[PDB]
Order: C-alpha cells, then structure tokens, then sequence
C-alpha cells in the first residue's frame, strides 16, 4: 500500500 | 548498517550516471522491509558500471550527503547535483 | 520498516519465554546489514512456539518499548521486565 | 569485527 519509486540517472 | 564493510566507488560523469535507483523512506521496499536506496539497474556502457557499481548495491552516501533513512527524492537530488565526480558509499553482500 | 505487514503475538510467560534473540545496534548483524533484534531460536515446547513465534522474526516492540535501532541489552531488558504477558509485534515475510 | 550477542530468554 505504498508508492514504488524508481529513477533513471 | 555495517560501515566497516562499505565500499567507496567514484563515478566520473562524462550528465548520465548509467544507473537506476529504487526505494527510499516510505516507498515500496526494494527488498524485504529495507527502505534504503538501492541501485536497481546499471548500464553496461555507463560510467557507474566502469566505477564498479553493481545492481543490488545499497546507497548510503553521495559526496558527503548521508542517505541512510532518506526519502527517494533526497537521493535523486543528491545524485543530480553531485557534479563531475560522484563519490558513492555503498554496501553489498559478500 | 513495514508496519502494515507486521504481526502481534502474545507470549504467556511460564512460571521463561522459550526464545533466544540475537543482533542489535553495534552487534554482529543477524542477517545482511540488518542490526535489528531477531528471534534466533524458538523452543519447540515453549510458550513462544505455541503463540506463533518463528525463527527469523524481527522484533520491533515489546509492551510499548520500541526496539527499532535498539541495542541488544535494550531488547533483553524489555523482554525480561515485560511481565507475565509479553505482547511483541514482529515482522516476517 | 563486532561483538556477536545472543541471549536466551
Ligand atoms: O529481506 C530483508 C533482509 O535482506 C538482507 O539482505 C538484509 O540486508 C536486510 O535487507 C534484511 O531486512
Ligand atoms: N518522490
């Protein structure tokens, strides 16, 4: 019940 | 945390680190109950791969900025403003 | 931490608890880099086993005492002075 | 290089 966060850098 | 076992890797940015990060305080954990910042992807042709960065590494510091217990955006901002040389402290299992 | 996934088990202390704990801040981690308090052993005939406690559970609270980032002795003292009923919430899975 | 601690209760 959370936000999955993934960021390409 | 096991600081005595941590690694220090320096990415020499050529924009473009060649990684993806995942996790963060309050985000969906990358593994188990660990809300840490993890390297979720490493580009074969990018500078991070050349610096010794590997998928699964836990990111703990970036150019003096402590990321232990940090939110996802805090790691992103630390990495985007790191500069030409990105000194990262990581922990991996061995 | 994932509080939405945690379990609460109540151990009725025997006139002990039938467990062993390991780990803690500054101690050798029970697994990986996790310095948390873990259940390292569960007596098959003890109250913890019947109450649903299992090896590998991470211990986060005992009768109101928060154990997130706690030293080993803090968990021991919290469990030893908990009383006849030891309400501990753990995380597994 | 740490102290391993295990306590039976
Ligand atoms: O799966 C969870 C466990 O994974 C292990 O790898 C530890 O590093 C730590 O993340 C622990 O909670
Ligand atoms: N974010």
């Amino acid at each position: 019940s959370r936000t999955r966060r993934e960021t390409q850098l | 945390r096991i600081e005595e076992e941590e690694l220090t890797l320096t990415i020499l940015r050529q924009g473009g680190l060649g990684i993806s990060i995942a996790g963060g305080k309050g985000s969906t954990p990358y593994k188990g109950d660990d809300e840490g910042i993890f390297i979720s992807r490493v580009s074969e042709e990018g500078p991070a791969a050349r610096a010794g960065v590997r998928v699964g590494d836990k990111l703990l510091e970036v150019n003096g900025v402590a990321l232990q217990g940090a939110e996802h955006h805090e790691a992103v901002e630390a990495l985007r403003g790191a500069g030409t040389a990105v000194q990262m402290r990581v922990w991996r299992e061995r």
